[PDB]
RNA sequence: GGUUCGUGGUAGGAGAGCGUUCUAAGGGCGGUGAAGUCAGACCGGAAGGACUGGUGGAGCGCUUAGAAGUGAGAAUGCC
RNA sequence: AUACUCGGGAGUCAGACUGCGAGUGAUAAGAUCCGUAGUCGAAAGGGAAACAGCCCAGACCACCAGUUAAGGUCCCCAAAUA
RNA sequence: CCGAUAGUGAACCAGUACCGUGAGGGAAAGGUGAAAAGCACCCCGGAAGGGGAGUGAAACAGUUCCUGAAACCGUGUGCCUACAAGUAGUUAGAGCCCGUUAAUGGGUGAUAGCGUGCCUUUUGUAGAAUGAACCGGCGAGUUACGAUUUGUUGCAAGGUUAA
C-alpha cells in the first residue's frame, strides 16, 4: 500500500501556482509505480462445519459409493516386497482402470510403496479418511480389516 | 467434484458499488451527493 | 416501403401566365408559392422540386389595399454602420414591381437550397410582354 | 489473484468506433467523440421512427389534397365524404391512387360528392 | 494570442493547398542534349548553351 | 387487377404473384393464407368497399415466417446516468399472393 | 516489372523530403533527376540518390530498360524522432523533435 | 398455461444476469496452426457471444462449482 | 384498493416557477416569507417562433395504419382562401 | 501470490544515472533464431541505406531484431464536393459504385425534414459555469476482528467447543 512503497516522502511541488494537479506523494495509488489501494492481505481461508455435520458428509459421501455401486471391499490386500508392477496387475484383476482411494488397515508398508507412482492411485490409513479425498477419487477399493476400523469410529 | 451444487439461497452474489450507471450503484456508489456522510471516513460516531 | 418518390427531370414542369391586375399582393404571392412548389400536382415531392414556370405580367397593376402603397416599407440593411435604405412598397411599385413580387413571393418560398432554385423559376414584368413565348405560356386563372 | 486489465476494453471500445462509421474526421477514429456521436445517432433514429411516421402522412394528404382540387373537392371535404360514404381506405392507399391509378382515385371522389 | 481550438486535419490539409514547390523552368539543350535552367550556362557543356566560352 | 386488404392493422395494395411482407400470421410455410377483409378490387371494374367487398377475398402461399434485420433501440437522458440499449427483431409472414377474388 | 529503392532514417524532417518529393511522382525518371537536380532544397540531393539507385535496381536486377522508366510511386514515412531540448528562458526547457524520414521511390516501365 | 391491471424516471431500495484473472473436477481444442491481433453484411432483450478469412507461431477453451488486485471517458489524475 | 404493525436498506434537510390566499416591500422585483394546488426538479412528446416551471399530454419495443387534445387550416407549414 | 506501468526502488552492471552545498531525493531500461546458419558475391551510394543473391521453417525473424493495437503521418482510388450558414448526425431520398456470414444487402450521398457535445455541479447549464489536446496502459467500498439482521444447513431444550 502507499506506507509500504519505497520513498514518497515529500509532496512532489507546492500545493498552488504551478498549474499541475495537487499531489501528495509519488507513491499515491494513481502514479504509475505508487501503492495499491487495497488488494491481497495475508488471510487463513480455513473454516470447519459443525462435528456432527462433517460425520454426516462422510456418512453420505460412503453411502453415495455403495450406492453408484463404486466401493470395492478387498478380503486383505498386500505385497511380499514393493513391487508396482503387482499393484497394476491387481488393479486389472478387481477391474478398477480409472482414480481410486485404496482403504487399507494393517501396517502394510509394501501397498503404500507399490502405489506411489501410480496417477490417479491414492492409499491411505483409515483413520485418514476424509471427505475430499473420496470425492476426488471415482472408485473405493477397502480392506475388510478397514472398513472395521471406518465403521469403529463412525 | 464436476457437479457441486451449494444448498440454493445459502451463497449470494456480493453488491460491488463505483461499477457503472447500469447497475444502479455507479459514482456516489449509494452514499448520495456530499455532506459527512458521502466522505471516506465519513459518519459521525453511534449515539 | 412502396410511397411514390418523384425522381428530378420526371415530371412534366409546364409554363404559366398570370395576370396580375387588381389582385392583393399577397393572394397572387401565395397562390404562385403554391404552383412553383408543385403542391397542386399529386406527385409533389418535398425534396425535388416538381412545380411549374410561372411568368406573371402587369405586376405594375397588382393591388395594395388600405394605406399600404404609402405606409408598407421595404428595409436593405448593407451591413454597414446605419446603412438602412427603405422604400415604400407603392414607389416600389411604380419604379420595380419586378423588385416588389419577387420579395413577396421569395418570403413565402422555403428557406434553403431548393427554396433558392424555385425562385429561378419566376418571371416578373411590369407590363403586358414577356420574352418567354418559345416555352409556350399557358394562361392560368387564380 | 490479479486481473489486468488486457483485451475486454480494446474489443468494446473498437464496436462503439466501427458504429461511427462515414462520421466526419476525429468521429469515426477517437472513442471519446466517436461514444458521444453513437448515443447521439441512437437518440435521433428513435425520435426520428416516431417522426417518420408523422413525415409519410403528412406527404400522402398533400398528394390527396392536390389529386381531390382537380376533382373541386378539398382534403377536408373529400375525407368528410369517404367517411360518410363508410369507406375506410387509408391515407397511404389513396395517395398511392392518386398518383398511380387516378381513374381509380376519381371513382372514389365520386362515392365521396354523392354521400356529401 | 493562443488556438482556441485544435485545428482539424481536413482545416490543416486546406491551408496547405498552396504550401507547394513549383517545378523548375528547365528544357534541353542541343550541344549538351541535357537539361538546363533557361537563361543560365549549361554546365555539362561547360558554356552558356549559345556564346561559347 | 389489383386490390387492397386490411393485414395487421395496415393496408397494403396486393397483384397476384407479388411477394408481400405482412405482421407474422399463424402459417407453416406451405399453408395458404386468405384475406377476407378486401376495400377495394381495381382494373377495369372498381368494386369499392363499404366498407368491406362482400364475398372479395384474396388467397396467398407463405413462403416465409422470419424475424426482420436487428434494430438496436438505445434511449439516454444527458447529465441524469441515464441509458437504456434494447435490441429488436420484429418477426414478419412473407406471402406470395397467389390469386384476387 | 518495377523496381524500389529505400533510404530508411535519413536525418531530414518527412514534411521538407515529400514538398519535394510530390515534384517527380509520376514524371519519366530523366525528367525527374532534372527536377530534382533544379529544386534548391535540402530533400533534393537525398531524393536524386533514392531515385538513381532505384533505376541502377531496375537496370542490374530486374534488366528493364531505363530509357523508358517513369517514377510509378514515390512517398515519405516517418522514421523514429530523435527527442531534443532547446534551454528557453527562466529555466524552461522546451522540445526539439529532430525527425527523420523514409523515403521510397518505385520505377517501372509504362 | 390463461385472465386482469401495469411497464417515463434523478437520489435511492430490490432482483436477475454479462464479461475478466485464478483454482478444482469433468470433458475437449490445438504445428492439419493456440492465445493475441486485423476485417466482415452473423447471433442474443442488454452486458455480450460466435463463425469465416488474413496475420501470428504455442498455448487455450468449454461445463459445474469456488475465489477475487473483476469492468474507466472524465479525478487541472500518473506514465 | 389500500391501510396498519414489526424488521433489513436508504436517499433528502440549497428548491424553482405558475395560479389562488396573506404578510414584508412601494398592493415594485424572475424580490422575500408562509399557506394551498400544479408542473419542473426526476418528464420525453404536441402547442406557445426560439423558451425547466404556462397550455395539452405521460415515452415497454416495432409499423410507410387509425382517431383525437391544446393549438390550428392563404404561403413558409399538415389542414377551410369554410 | 506478480509476470516487465505488475512484482522489490532495482528481472537489465541500481541505490546506478541524474538532481541537490548537504542531509537527502532518485529513474528509465527484458524477448533474433532450434542453431549464428549473424546475409559470401553482384549492383546504386562518400557513407548511411537500399535492391538482388544466399542462410533459415520464417528475414514483413537482419544484432535490440517474438507478437505488433490505437492515436498520429502518408500513397492510391469507388462515391460526393467551388450559391453555401453546417454540435456534423438522423429520417426521407434520387443518382453512381459494389456484391455479403444472402439479408425486405454493402459504399457514397444531390436534395428535403428534424436536431444546442459528454461529464460534473445545480432551483435551473448548449451553456458565456467545471473538467478532458488525442490514443494507450495504470487508476477508487477492501480485509481482519466484533455487532446486528436476512437466507441456508446440522442438531434441538438444547447447541457449540477454545487454546
Ligand atoms: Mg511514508
Ligand atoms: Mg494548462
Ligand atoms: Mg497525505
Ligand atoms: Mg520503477
Ligand atoms: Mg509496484
Ligand atoms: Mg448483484
Ligand atoms: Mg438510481
Ligand atoms: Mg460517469
Ligand atoms: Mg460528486
Ligand atoms: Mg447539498
Ligand atoms: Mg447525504
Ligand atoms: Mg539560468
Ligand atoms: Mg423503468
Ligand atoms: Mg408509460
Ligand atoms: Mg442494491
Ligand atoms: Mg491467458
Ligand atoms: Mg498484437
Ligand atoms: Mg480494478
Ligand atoms: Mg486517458
Ligand atoms: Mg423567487
Ligand atoms: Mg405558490
Ligand atoms: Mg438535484
Ligand atoms: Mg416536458
Ligand atoms: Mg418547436
Ligand atoms: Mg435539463
Ligand atoms: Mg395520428
Ligand atoms: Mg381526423
Ligand atoms: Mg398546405
Ligand atoms: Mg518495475
Ligand atoms: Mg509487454
Ligand atoms: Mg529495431
Ligand atoms: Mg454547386
Ligand atoms: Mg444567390
Ligand atoms: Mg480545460
Ligand atoms: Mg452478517
Ligand atoms: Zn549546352
Amino acid at each position: 500500500n502507499r506506507s509500504e512503497v519505497r520513498g514518497g516522502g515529500r509532496k512532489p511541488w507546492r500545493q498552488k501556482g504551478t498549474g499541475r494537479a495537487r499531489q501528495g506523494s509519488i507513491r499515491s495509488p494513481q502514479w504509475r509505480g505508487g501503492g495499491v489501494v487495497f488488494g491481497p492481505t495475508p488471510r487463513s481461508y480455513a473454516y470447519k462445519l459443525p462435528k456432527k455435520v462433517r460425520r454426516l458428509a462422510i456418512k453420505s459421501i460412503l453411502s453415495s459409493k455403495v450406492n453408484e455401486e463404486k466401493l470395492v471391499v478387498l478380503e486383505g490386500l498386500t505385497f511380499d516386497a514393493p513391487k508396482t508392477k503387482e499393484f497394476a496387475a491387481f488393479l486389472k484383476n478387481i477391474s478398477v482402470d480409472t482414480k481410486a482411494l485404496i482403504v487399507v488397515a494393517g501396517e502394510s508398508e509394501n501397498v503404500e510403496l507399490s502405489a506411489r507412482n501410480l496417477q490417479g492411485i491414492t492409499v491411505i490409513p483409515a483413520e485418514s479418511i476424509s471427505v475430499l479425498e473420496v470425492a476426488k477419487h471415482d472408485k473405493l477399493i477397502i480392506t475388510k480389516a478397514a472398513v472395521e476400523k471406518v465403521e469403529e469410529v463412525l | 467434484l464436476h457437479e457441486l451444487k451449494p444448498s440454493e439461497g445459502s451463497r449470494k452474489e456480493r453488491n460491488r458499488v463505483g461499477r457503472g450507471t447500469g447497475s444502479g450503484n455507479g459514482k456516489t456508489s449509494g452514499r448520495g451527493h456530499k455532506g459527512q456522510k458521502a466522505r471516506s471516513g465519513g459518519g459521525v460516531r453511534l449515539g | 416501403r412502396t410511397t411514390y418518390m418523384a425522381k428530378p427531370g420526371e415530371v412534366e414542369r409546364k409554363w404559366y401566365v398570370i395576370d396580375a391586375t387588381g389582385v392583393s399582393l399577397g393572394r397572387l404571392s401565395s397562390e404562385v408559392a403554391s404552383i412553383l412548389r408543385g403542391k397542386n400536382k399529386p406527385q409533389f415531392t418535398p425534396h425535388i422540386d416538381t412545380g411549374d414556370f410561372v411568368i406573371i405580367i402587369n405586376a405594375g397593376k397588382i393591388g395594395l389595399t388600405g394605406k399600404k402603397a404609402t405606409d408598407k416599407i421595404y428595409y436593405r440593411h448593407s451591413q454597414y454602420p446605419g446603412g438602412l435604405k427603405s422604400r415604400t412598397a407603392g414607389e416600389m411599385r411604380t419604379n420595380n414591381p419586378e423588385k416588389l413580387l419577387e420579395l413577396s413571393i421569395k418570403g413565402m418560398l422555403p428557406k434553403n437550397s431548393l427554396g433558392r432554385q424555385l425562385f429561378k423559376k419566376l418571371h416578373v414584368y411590369g407590363g403586358s410582354e414577356h420574352e418567354h413565348a418559345a416555352q409556350q405560356p399557358e394562361v392560368y386563372e387564380l | 489473484p490479479r486481473v489486468k486489465g488486457g483485451t475486454v476494453t480494446r474489443k468494446r471500445r473498437k464496436k462503439i468506433v466501427k458504429l461511427a462509421k462515414g462520421y466526419y474526421g476525429s468521429k469515426h477514429l477517437l472513442f471519446k467523440v466517436a461514444n458521444q456521436a453513437v448515443m447521439k445517432s441512437y437518440q435521433y433514429a428513435y425520435r426520428d421512427r416516431r417522426q417518420k411516421k408523422r413525415d409519410f402522412r403528412r406527404l400522402w394528404i398533400a398528394r390527396i389534397n392536390a389529386a381531390a382540387r382537380m376533382q373541386d373537392l378539398s382534403y377536408s371535404k373529400l375525407m368528410h365524404g369517404l367517411k360518410l360514404a363508410g369507406i375506410d381506405i387509408n391515407r397511404k392507399m389513396l395517395a398511392d391512387l392518386a398518383v398511380n391509378d387516378i381513374a381509380s382515385f376519381n371513382t372514389l371522389a365520386d362515392s365521396a360528392k354523392k354521400a356529401l | 494570442a493562443v488556438p482556441f481550438r485544435r485545428t482539424s486535419k481536413a482545416k490543416k490539409r486546406k491551408r496547405r493547398t498552396h504550401v507547394k514547390l513549383q517545378l523548375p523552368g528547365m528544357n534541353e539543350c542541343s550541344n549538351c542534349g541535357e537539361y538546363r535552367l533557361s537563361h543560365h550556362v549549361c554546365p555539362e557543356c561547360g558554356q552558356y548553351d549559345g556564346k561559347d566560352v | 387487377m389489383y386490390a387492397i386488404i386490411e393485414t395487421g392493422g395496415k393496408q397494403i395494395k396486393v397483384e397476384a404473384g407479388q411477394e408481400i411482407y405482412v405482421e407474422k400470421l399463424a402459417g407453416e410455410v406451405g399453408d395458404v393464407v386468405t384475406f377476407d377483409k378486401v376495400l377495394f378490387v381495381g382494373g377495369d371494374s372498381a368494386k369499392v368497399g363499404v366498407p368491406f367487398v362482400e364475398g372479395a377475398t384474396v388467397t396467398a402461399k407463405v413462403e416465409k415466417q422470419g424475424r426482420a434485420k436487428k434494430l438496436t433501440v438505445y434511449k439516454y437522458k444527458p447529465k441524469k446516468n441515464y441509458h437504456k440499449k434494447q435490441g429488436h427483431r420484429q418477426p414478419y409472414t412473407k406471402l406470395t399472393i397467389d390469386a384476387i377474388n | 516489372t518495377s523496381a524500389k529503392a529505400v533510404a530508411k532514417t535519413v536525418r531530414i524532417a518527412p514534411r521538407k523530403a515529400r514538398i519535394v518529393i510530390d515534384l517527380i511522382r509520376g514524371k519519366q525518371v530523366g525528367e525527374a533527376i532534372a527536377i530534382l537536380k533544379y529544386t534548391p532544397r535540402s530533400a533534393s540531393p537525398i531524393i536524386e540518390k533514392v531515385l538513381k539507385s532505384a533505376i541502377a535496381n531496375a537496370e542490374h536486377n530486374y534488366d528493364l530498360d531505363i530509357n523508358n522508366l517513369v517514377v510509378e510511386e514515390a512517398f515519405v514515412d516517418e522514421g523514429p524522432t530523435l527527442k531534443r531540448f532547446r534551454p528557453r528562458a527562466q529555466g524552461r526547457a522546451s522540445a526539439i523533435n529532430k525527425r527523420t524520414s523514409h523515403i521510397t521511390v518505385v520505377v517501372s516501365e509504362v
